[PDB]
């Protein structure tokens, strides 16, 4: 700390404590519904650019692992979260344009 | 948490330190183990008796390197206790005197730098 | 007391503390600011001639901008606890000067303020960065302890001293001043009269010796 | 603490702050220097008698009541009544800490006492040098010859004096 | 601690220093950081 080999006598700050912790917690609640995306990407019909659909999704459990596997998506661009760590995140709603 | 203090002495007396945990209790600490109000004080010996201070700690603590030596924790001497002998007749005059010379050392200027 | 003072300033090297941690705290300070050099930012590299020398301006803009930020910051905090510091040695210059004009130009009176004990005189010493002043003070050494009265009954008067107080070594009672023990005759040109004995708490009986009266004594014989 | 505060439980915001430097040790050390400069001033203002004093049990003193500014032996801490109004009257998480100070308030107390207790029982010999003891009638009148005033005006008037001290 | 040193452990003759009027001497008594001064001063009060 006193980045010298000789430390004059008297008390010094040096570093500080901390109390690692030993176990993590992980808890989320224990729904085992599966989540409708499928009827969402893999419908028949699409909706129209003005008149776009609007799909309000809760009560699931998403890996998205689906989404990340599937190479037919050319373009895959998020924004606001980084896809990898989607299903370690618990949200409150989500909507599918 | 809390800040970790080492009290040691000149490196060219000693090379035993004492290690002060600052306001923690001394439970989660990981013998010769005090507790102070300054935190978890590990590595000096408690000591009765009083003296100056020479390492200050916190709440009237302070160390020392003392003995055979080791590093000791002791309350700190404010001076040695002297009655006065008041009375509403009596009166002390002294008799003789000394001349004693002070040396008082105050800075006045430092380097002049410019960057 | 010279000897003494010599003694100690060739033996201690801590006394002159107060300069010393002046000038390690310009070194640290200086140091600080010439190892922040050393900090990246953000940047690819702390090396600007190494920026410059591997990015074309479009990202050498951006680059220098981060180092120009950082070493920035690095040089406003550096002057302001300059200038803190300075201010700080400006406060104890101002203290030595006022020393110097009220204790070494003439003599103070006011206390602690030139050592410890009744000041006298001091001599200024020149110093790195700094002034050493060496107080001369008078300090009682010797005490004894003596019986006192804040007055004396002579003829039914109360007698106050000029100069001093009054003490008795137990058989008589004598004035001295009160930082010396000097016990002088209790004589009418050491006292004054003012009042009687009837009002001050503590008053002893004693007589009040008169130097005109002995020139009488050879008047009754001249008679 | 500065990685307490910046950065606190992530390894990635502190080797992202690393790259500041010495950024943080600085702080730190200012910090540090206050917190030693404050118990500087402490002993400063409090530390400047060599010995602890203390008063006789007998508390005459001419009339002059000091029973007010004398600590009182029944609290826990041998503090005065006006000390004590003093104390009533004046009244997180994230690395930021308080430290304790060197001297507690019974220390300081303490200090308090035995300068009190010198001034009562010496005038001024006590801070010149060892202490001689004075009555206190004397005393006042050390003190009123300081100011111009004759002597015979304390003797005289010493229980008018007293009683308004004492009010 | 200046007040402490000229006030407390002597008499100041310094006007205003030490209160209002002709100070005498003072007492020292402890606060919470900070330290509260008691002048005796010397103030006349009927003229003629
Ligand atoms: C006052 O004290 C001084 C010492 O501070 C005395 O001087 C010493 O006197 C002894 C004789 O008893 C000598 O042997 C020493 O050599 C003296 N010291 C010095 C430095 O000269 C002095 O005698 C004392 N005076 C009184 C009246 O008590
Ligand atoms: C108090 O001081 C007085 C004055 O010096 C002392 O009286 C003298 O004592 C000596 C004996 O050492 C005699 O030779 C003188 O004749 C005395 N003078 C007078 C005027 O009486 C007295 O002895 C001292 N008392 C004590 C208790 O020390
Ligand atoms: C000091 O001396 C005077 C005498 O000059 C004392 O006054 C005497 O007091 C007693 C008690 O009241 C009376 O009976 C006497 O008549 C008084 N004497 C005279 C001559 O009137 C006085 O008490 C003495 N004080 C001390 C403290 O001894
Ligand atoms: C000094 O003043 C205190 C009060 O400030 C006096 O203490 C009081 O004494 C009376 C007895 O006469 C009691 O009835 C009160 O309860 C006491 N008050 C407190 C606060 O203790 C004290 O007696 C005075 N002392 C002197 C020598 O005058
Ligand atoms: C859509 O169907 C394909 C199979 O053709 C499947 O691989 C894909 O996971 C499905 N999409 C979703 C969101 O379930
Ligand atoms: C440090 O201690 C050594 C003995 O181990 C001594 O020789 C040396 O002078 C000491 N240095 C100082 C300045 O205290
Ligand atoms: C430490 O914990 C014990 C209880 O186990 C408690 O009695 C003591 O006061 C604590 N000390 C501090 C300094 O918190
Ligand atoms: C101090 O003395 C007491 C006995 O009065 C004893 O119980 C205690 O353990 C002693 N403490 C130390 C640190 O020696
Ligand atoms: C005066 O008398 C007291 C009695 O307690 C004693 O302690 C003190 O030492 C004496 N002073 C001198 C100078 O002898
Ligand atoms: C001084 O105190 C004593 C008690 O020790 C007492 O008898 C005497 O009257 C007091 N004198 C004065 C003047 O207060
Ligand atoms: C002195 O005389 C003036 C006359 O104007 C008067 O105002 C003042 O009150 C007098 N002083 C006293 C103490 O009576």
């Amino acid at each position: 700390t006193l980045k010298s080999f000789t430390v004059e006598k008297g008390i010094y700050q040096t570093s500080n404590f901390r109390v690692q912790p030993t176990e993590s917690i992980v808890r989320f609640p224990n729904i085992t519904n599966l989540c409708p995306f499928g009827e969402v990407f893999n419908a028949t019909r699409f909706a129209s650019v003005y008149a776009w659909n609007r799909k309000r999704i809760s009560n699931c459990v998403a890996d998205y692992s689906v989404l990340y596997n599937s190479a037919s998506f050319s373009t895959f661009k998020c924004y606001g979260v980084s896809p990898t760590k989607l299903n370690d995140l618990c949200f409150t709603n989500v909507y599918a344009d | 948490f809390g800040g970790v203090s080492v009290i040691t002495p000149g490196t060219n007396t000693s090379n035993q330190v004492a290690v002060l945990y600052q306001d923690v209790n001394c439970t989660e600490v990981p013998s010769n183990v005090f507790q102070t109000r300054a935190g978890c004080l590990i590595g000096a010996e408690h000591v009765n008796n009083s003296y100056e201070c020479d390492i200050p700690i916190g709440a009237g603590i302070c160390a020392s390197y003392q003995t055979s030596q080791s590093i000791i924790a002791y309350t700190m001497s404010l001076g040695a206790e002297n009655s006065v002998a008041y009375s509403n007749n009596s009166i002390a005059i002294p008799t003789n005197f000394t001349i004693s010379v002070t040396t008082e050392i105050l800075p006045v200027s430092m380097t002049k730098t410019s960057v | 007391a010279i000897g003494k003072i010599q003694d100690s300033l060739s033996s201690t090297a801590s006394a002159l503390g107060k300069l010393q941690d002046v000038v390690n705290q310009n070194a640290q300070a200086l140091n600080t600011l010439v190892k922040q050099l050393s900090s990246n930012f953000g940047a690819i590299s702390s090396v600007l001639n190494d920026i410059l020398s591997r990015l074309d301006p479009p990202e050498a803009e951006v680059q220098i901008d981060r180092l120009i930020t950082g070493r920035l910051q690095s040089l406003q905090t550096y002057v302001t606890q300059q200038l803190i510091r300075a201010a700080e040695i400006r406060a104890s210059a101002n203290l030595a000067a006022t020393k110097m004009s009220e204790c070494v130009l003439g003599q103070s009176k006011r206390v602690d303020f030139c050592g410890k004990g009744y000041h006298l005189m001091s001599f200024p010493q020149s110093a790195p960065h700094g002034v050493v002043f060496l107080h001369v003070t008078y300090v009682p050494a010797q005490e004894k302890n003596f019986t006192t009265a804040p007055a004396i009954c002579h003829d039914g008067k109360a007698h106050f001293p000029r100069e001093g107080v009054f003490v008795s070594n137990g058989t008589h009672w004598f004035v001295t001043q009160r930082n010396f023990y000097e016990p002088q005759i209790i004589t009418t040109d050491n006292t004054f009269v003012s009042g009687n004995c009837d009002v001050v708490i503590g008053i002893v009986n004693n007589t009040v010796y008169d130097p005109l009266q002995p020139e009488l004594d050879s008047f009754k014989e001249e008679l | 603490d500065c990685t307490m505060y910046i950065c606190g439980d992530s390894t990635e915001c502190s080797n992202l702050l690393l790259q500041y430097g010495s950024f943080c040790t600085q702080l730190n050390r200012a910090l540090t220097g206050i917190a030693v400069e404050q118990d500087k001033n402490t002993q400063e203002v409090f530390a400047q008698v060599k010995q602890i004093y203390k008063t006789p049990p007998i508390k005459d003193f001419g009339g002059f009541n000091f029973s007010q500014i004398l600590p009182d032996p029944s609290k826990p801490s041998k503090r005065s009544f006006i000390e004590d109004l003093l104390f009533n009257k004046v009244t997180k998480f994230n690395g930021l800490t308080v430290l304790p100070p060197l001297l507690t308030d019974e220390m300081i107390a303490q200090y308090t006492s035995a300068l009190l207790a010198g001034t009562i029982t010496s005038g001024w010999t006590f801070g010149a040098g060892a202490a001689l003891q004075i009555p206190f009638a004397m005393q006042m009148a050390y003190r009123f010859n300081g100011i111009g005033v004759t002597q015979n005006v304390l003797y005289e008037n010493q229980k008018l004096i007293a009683n308004q001290f004492n009010s």
